[PDB]
């Protein structure tokens, strides 16, 4: 059984480093993969990206510079961690696990095949909101 | 041996004068494969045994 | 009809015929493209763009888009037109 | 969209189909979290209930849809598509919000 | 892989022109051959009746068949028919059409037994 615990600031100054943590029950940080996913009030959610051991970290070439992403192995928590936060960034954050697959559409061979990503499970959410 | 393309091809007829019809690709239905050729790793060994023999 | 009690030399690499055989095709072929259109006006400038799809940066992209300027029927007007082709019929003549 | 209690709806997502594609529906209740409900073209997990039929992903040139038969007022979720196409690039963003409320 | 198909009638009255003609597939009519037809009454040995050639050769009968006999060859439908005319109740019997060629006879037709009956 798995339920994610989000904890965040909630109340950012403009341009700042923002930081969030998010601790696990029972299934820990090494077996699967991460994600982070952030939505604005009325609005659609916005995949920040994907985390994981081994190098897997591909982020969201939205904004690939400001962001970053970590795991702790020790106490068993997942990490964001993000650059200047401007008037556009408040939203609620989310981590959650998610599995990927292969979607095979010609030869396995010829790379004719990709790996898609789908969140499972969810958490509480952190209401981020920035403002002086 | 089996041979094919799988890319879906559409053909566009284009006007080049007076009764002049030239044939270009218009729209790749579907995906965006590579065409190839199979044969039958088996057989293939064995008649390739057979030319060595 | 059959033949018996007969030896004659063959040579399949010094034999006539297949020079024959090799001229009527190739007579042949251009025999069955003098009716079909010529492409004289087809050699004109491209603007190219890779295909719509989600290419990876090392593996390129076969098959090329290409948009370009085309007479009609009548003399006056000529048209825009688009076109794929593959990396192995056009060249990058010589940012656009 | 809003039918009557009991009956098969259908909501449509995202950008018309280009090549092979497998969408991933998400549904949301209001103030709380996201929830998964198909995560392959037509295969949902366990753990969640059945009747949530998926578009086929092999077809070309038409929309990803998402029917569900015997709705009820459970199904107040804002409904999301995530659209991944063999052709089109990745989808960072999920595709609009399609609202299915009851009478 | 040749092979020979009669066809015609199987009952037939005597005192008449009796009249088969067997049909070639697998292989050519002019080759080195003789289109041959022979025959065998029921219970009994075979009666070889004659043949014909693909090439120029004149057909050549056994002259027990008092010369009612002529094979004629059809190399525009890879065929070639027998005759027979003024046929007797004594004449009932299975015939065959064949091919001799460096071997002796290696594709038969099937052989259909011919009733003359009144
Ligand atoms: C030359 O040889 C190669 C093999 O070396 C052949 O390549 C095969 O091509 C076919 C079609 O292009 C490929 O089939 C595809 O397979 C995918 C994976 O299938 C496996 O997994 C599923 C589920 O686990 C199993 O049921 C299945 O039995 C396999 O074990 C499928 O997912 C694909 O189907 C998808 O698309 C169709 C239509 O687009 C949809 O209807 C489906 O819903 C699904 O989304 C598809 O069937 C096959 O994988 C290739 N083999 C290999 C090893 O890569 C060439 O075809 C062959 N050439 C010739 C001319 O024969
Ligand atoms: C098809 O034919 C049209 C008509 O000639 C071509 O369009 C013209 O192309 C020239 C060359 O680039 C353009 O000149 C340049 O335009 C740019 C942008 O306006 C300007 O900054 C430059 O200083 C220069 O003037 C011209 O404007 C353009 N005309 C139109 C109406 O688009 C076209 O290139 C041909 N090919 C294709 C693929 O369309
Ligand atoms: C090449 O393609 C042909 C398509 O007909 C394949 O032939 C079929 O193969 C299947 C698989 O064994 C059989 O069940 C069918 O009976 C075959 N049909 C015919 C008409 O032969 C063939 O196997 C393919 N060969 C290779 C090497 O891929
Ligand atoms: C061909 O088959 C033989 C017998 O199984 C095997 O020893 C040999 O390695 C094969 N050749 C190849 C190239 O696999």
């Amino acid at each position: 059984q798995v339920h994610l615990q989000e904890s965040g600031p909630g109340l950012v100054k403009p341009s700042e480093t923002l930081s969030l943590t998010c601790n696990v029950s029972g299934t820990l940080v090494r077996d699967n993969y991460w994600s982070w996913i952030r939505q604005p009030l009325g609005k659609q959610p916005e995949w920040i990206g994907y985390v994981h051991d081994s190098g897997d970290t591909n982020y969201n070439p939205s904004l690939k510079s400001r962001v970053h992403l970590s795991l702790d192995k020790s106490k068993n928590l997942v990490s964001l961690r993000l650059t200047g936060v401007t008037a556009a960034d408040s939203a609620i954050y989310y981590c959650a696990t998610t599995k990927h697959g292969r979607r095979i559409y010609g030869v396995v061979a010829f790379k004719e095949w990709f790996t898609y990503f789908y969140m499972d499970v969810w958490g509480k959410g952190t209401s981020v909101t920035v403002s002086s | 041996i089996n041979c094919t393309r799988p890319n879906n091809n559409t053909r566009k007829s284009i006007r080049i004068g007076p009764g002049q019809a030239f044939y270009a690709t218009g729209d790749i239905i579907g995906d965006i494969r590579q065409a190839h050729c199979n044969v039958s790793k088996a057989t293939w060994n064995e008649t390739l045994g057979k030319v060595v023999k | 009809i059959h033949l018996e009690n007969v030896t004659e030399e063959f040579n399949m690499w010094k034999n006539n015929m297949v020079e024959q055989m090799h001229t009527d095709i190739i007579s042949l072929w251009d025999q069955s493209l003098k009716p079909c259109v010529k492409l004289t006006p087809l050699c004109v400038t491209l603007q190219c763009t890779n295909v719509t799809n989600n290419i990876t940066d090392d593996m390129r992209g076969e098959l090329k888009n290409c948009s370009f300027n085309m007479t009609t029927e009548l003399r006056d007007k000529k048209q825009k037109v688009y076109s794929l082709f593959y990396r192995l019929d056009v060249v990058q003549i010589n940012s656009n | 969209v809003s039918v009557a209690p009991g009956q098969t709806a259908r909501i449509t997502c995202g950008e018309e189909s280009l090549g092979s594609r497998s969408v991933i529906w998400y549904q949301q209740r209001p103030g709380q979290a996201p929830s998964l409900i198909i995560y392959n073209n037509n295969d949902r997990p366990s753990g969640i209930p059945d009747r949530f039929s998926g578009s086929p992903g092999s077809t070309f040139g038409t929309t990803a849809t998402l029917t569900i038969t015997s709705v009820e007022a459970g199904d107040e979720a804002d409904y999301y598509c995530h659209i991944w196409d063999s052709r089109r690039p990745t989808n960072w963003v999920f595709g609009e919000g399609t609202t299915l409320i009851v009478l | 892989q040749v092979q020979l198909v009669e066809s015609g009638p199987g009952l037939v009255r005597p005192s008449e022109t009796l009249s088969l003609t067997c049909a070639v597939s697998g292989a050519s009519i002019r080759t080195k051959a003789w289109w041959s037809w022979i025959r065998q009454p029921p219970g009994k040995g075979l009666e070889w009746i004659g043949y014909v050639s693909g090439g120029w050769d004149l057909p050549n009968y056994n002259p027990s068949l008092k010369n009612r006999v002529i094979i004629l060859k059809d190399t525009s439908l890879n065929q070639f028919s027998l005759r027979l005319t003024s046929v007797t109740a004594a004449d009932t019997a299975l015939y065959y059409c064949a091919r001799e060629g460096p071997e002796d006879f290696d594709v038969w037709g099937p052989g259909f037994l011919v009733t003359v009956s009144s």
